[PDB]
């Protein structure tokens, strides 16, 4: 039998499989306590808990795609959505530290020491997976992954205790204390392997194309309108008729969606209570775009998150500022005209989306609570799915000697540490490109740069990201 | 440069609030991730950590003197001890630290102190 | 950890070096930072890290942190060093040292 | 071409520590065994004498 | 590595060994090399290669390199080596070191 370490992306005319294989390390817990925690806000606090255990978190796009394969995805493609994942943990070498006290380590092997592996098919323990937080993989498959701490936050019961305006959210009958080691644990020794393999549901698809019309203007140039359009008001009407030239006042048979709060350049927008609580919806929804470029420079929102770096990195939506949206779009009522910034929803609308990118997230989680519109695809990027793929848990074990009958010889969680190899598999349903009838080349597929530092590639850790994220939507329709 | 000026009321005996505040000159406390301590130390003695606090309202509290101060912000960085039956006057030192990545363990220290000011009780 | 041990005070003289003990349990695995504190001024940032220094500390002195103990070792102490030495730990709130009076 | 790298094994670690060296050092002898076979020809023809 | 460190001075007596620190991160697996400056005269290279010496370099200098030092040991001073000693490596361009004065 071989042992192989796989990566690379295998395209068809149907779906693609990519996978890539990173090294983890679970690193070491010198307390496996579970530590709840000691916030004590003073202006609605927080309450949590620290388990001992590593999940892992490969949630983002860079991973399964190297540039020239998601170039070759863009270019070729005209939608994604993906259909399977399995996650194998390779060769498992977990080993121990002996303290030469006087070099200060020395690392042996051993054959007697585990790693707990928890699956969590269920959902029983909450899930922290898809929130954008700075410990995902790393970007190039020579560097060793540090997979993060499992933590979570419950609902519990403010109190107000202190001297001026101490508050501290205490444990209440709702809250809930998640011990992990209640289950089923593949112990998983040295050079023992396992498997997840996930089916992911039916999700509607990304359409890596953007538009050659706008919405609003899909009639003959030419030949006018039937229809008629009022001169005088007051009661007397006086309808005209149109001429091709009337395309400021051309009647559309569907509205543009909903721009709630979209604005140029804290919290952002925010809901909450009188001024001061005051919890952020940063991004705003996934109808609306946080940076584009208008007549002169690059517009960025107040509602915007920057990816990164500050300057920022923020991905160019050209495909919303082309079909009635943008960011300082006011609508107007000619009401007894009335400046608004936010747009309502409209009944028959149309907004296409925010557009993924090279380093965007996949899933997130629909939460459980009921009633969801339209939550098909979230915000920071993916697409958010009622049962996403779970967490997949990693303790290592508390090898706890040595004693001598009485005493508490030693440091009673000897030291143990492991390093393994972790290849995850994922599958995307492609569609096919949308024809055209077009005879122009379409715009060539290359990520964004400025001048002499060249997208992806080392320089004298070397290797630098471009200044914008590098969009999917580069050909055209075309509506 | 970052720079922390304190301020002293003076001594008062008979058990009323002490007021402090810290102006922190050289950048803004609202503009991120740094803690801002009030840190004591008896002459003669070792040092004392009263509390700190981010800009968010979250403050952590010494569990000793958990019941006696408050920490505040109002751009001000106040500290208001009470209950000053025991005669502690020490020294009050204003500090900051970076927020740590991982909450566990702390990976910055107090690199920008005050000047110190003297209560005397 | 929750309470960090430090002797009281080290005899040293110019042209050797004077090794200082902040011993704590499990302290192999934290952090601990290091405190100048002269006479009449507030302290300042000696090493952090347990092994580095700023550049407005001089290259003279470095330390350790190995099992239950963390060193500050000073090479070539002057006419300057007289100063209070306090070792720091995080301890999930803050866990000041006693001081060793130099 | 045949590539050959070893791996970087990269600890200990301890929880937040960068402890150790962190690629410890490692390794690795063995034995390439390379064969290869070559057509010959025959000798070409001398009715030469010398 | 690309930052050496090596202390200010060093002081010995006529009969015994005076060795110097060159610290350096991951200094065991590099070359260092060491140069004897006289004042007012140009370096000459004493030890190369950690261990080496040349045919102008007398047989009583030698060095070591192991971990993260790279020390410098002189055995029998005489009254002629009070000279700068500098550490040099290649950390891909060329890395110079302090200098203990002797």
């Amino acid at each position: 039998v071989k042992s192989m370490w796989s990566e690379g992306a295998t395209f068809s005319a149907n779906s693609v499989t990519c996978t890539f294989s990173r090294q983890f390390l679970i690193p070491y817990d010198p307390e496996h306590h579970y530590k709840v925690f000691s916030p004590a806000a003073s202006s609605s606090p927080i309450m949590g808990y620290s388990t001992p255990w590593r999940y892992l978190d490969f949630n983002a796009l860079n991973l399964f795609f190297s540039p020239l394969e998601f170039q070759h995805l863009i270019e070729n493609y005209g939608s994604i959505a993906p259909d399977a994942l399995t996650v194998t943990i390779s060769e498992i070498a977990v080993k121990d530290v002996t303290d030469k006290t006087g070099g200060g380590v020395q690392v042996t092997d051993s054959t007697t020491g585990r790693l707990c592996m928890l699956v969590d098919h269920e959902y029983k323990y909450p899930y922290v997976l898809g929130q954008g937080q700075d410990t995902l993989a790393p970007e190039l498959p020579i560097w060793v992954y540090f997979p993060p701490q499992y933590a979570y936050l419950t609902v519990g019961d403010v109190n107000t205790q202190g001297i001026s305006g101490d508050s501290k959210k205490l444990a209440s009958e709702e809250s809930a204390f998640y011990v992990l080691e209640h289950s089923s644990f593949q112990l998983l020794g040295t050079g023992g392997t396992a498997t997840m393999s996930y089916k992911f549901p039916p999700v509607p698809p990304e359409n890596l194309e953007g538009c050659s019309q706008h919405f609003y203007e899909m009639y003959n140039p030419l030949y006018g309108s039937r229809l008629g359009v009022p001169d005088t008001l007051g009661g007397d009407p006086k309808f005209r008729s149109l001429t091709h030239e009337d395309h400021a006042i051309q009647p559309q048979n569907f509205m543009p969606g909903p721009l709630v709060n979209s604005v140029s350049t804290l919290t952002g927008l925010s809901t909450g209570t009188s001024q001061n609580t005051r919890i952020s919806l940063r991004p705003g929804p996934v109808s609306q775009p946080y940076h584009h470029w208008d007549t002169d420079k690059y517009v960025t929102g107040i509602n915007a998150i920057s990816h990164g770096q500050g300057v920022g990195r923020f991905p160019n939506e050209k495909e919303q500022l082309k079909q009635l949206q943008g960011l300082n779009m006011h609508t107007y009522f000619p009401n007894k005209y009335t400046d608004q910034i936010e747009r309502p929803l409209m009944v028959g609308s149309v907004w296409n989306r925010r557009a993924l990118h090279y380093e965007s997230q996949l899933w997130s989680k629909i939460p459980n609570l009921d009633d969801s519109f339209k939550t098909q695809f979230a915000a920071l990027g993916g697409w958010g799915l009622h049962q996403p793929p779970p967490q997949i848990f990693l303790k290592i074990l508390p090898q706890s000697g040595p004693i001598g009958g009485i005493k508490s010889m030693g440091i009673t969680t000897l030291v143990q540490y492991a390093v393994g190899i972790m290849t995850v598999t994922m599958t995307f349903k492609l569609g096919p490109r949308k024809a055209t009838g077009r005879w122009n080349p379409q715009p060539g597929v290359y990520p964004p740069h400025a001048a002499g530092h060249l997208p992806y590639v080392l320089y004298d850790h070397g290797y630098e990201k471009p200044e914008e994220l590098w969009t999917a939507k580069s050909r055209v329709h075309p509506l | 440069q970052v720079q922390l000026q304190e301020s002293g009321p003076g001594l008062v005996r008979p058990s009323q609030t002490l007021s402090l505040s810290c102006t922190v000159s050289g950048a803004s406390i609202s503009s991120g991730g740094y803690y801002w301590s009030w840190i004591r130390q008896h002459p003669g003695k070792g040092l004392e950590w009263i509390g700190h606090i981010y800009y968010s309202g979250t403050v952590y509290y010494n569990p000793s003197l958990r019941s006696r101060v408050s920490i505040s912000i109002d751009n001000q960085l106040s500290l208001k001890v009470a209950s000053v039956t025991a005669a502690d006057t020490a020294v009050y030192y204003c500090a900051r630290v970076r927020v740590d990545s991982v909450r566990g363990a702390g990976d910055n220290g107090f690199d920008p102190w005050g000047h110190g000011t003297l209560v005397t009780v | 950890a929750a309470a960090l041990t430090q002797p009281l005070s080290v005899s040293v003289s110019p042209g050797q070096t004077a090794i200082f003990t902040c011993s704590g349990d499990n302290l192999g695995d934290k952090y601990v930072y290091w405190f100048q504190q002269r006479p009449g001024q507030s302290p300042a940032l000696l090493i952090y890290q347990d092994n580095k220094r700023p550049s407005g500390i001089p290259e003279r002195f470095s330390g350790s942190n190995s099992g239950n103990t963390a060193t500050l070792t000073i090479s070539g102490t002057q006419s300057t060093d007289e100063a209070d030495y306090y070792c720091q730990t995080w301890d999930s709130t803050v866990v000041f040292g006693g001081g060793t009076k130099l």
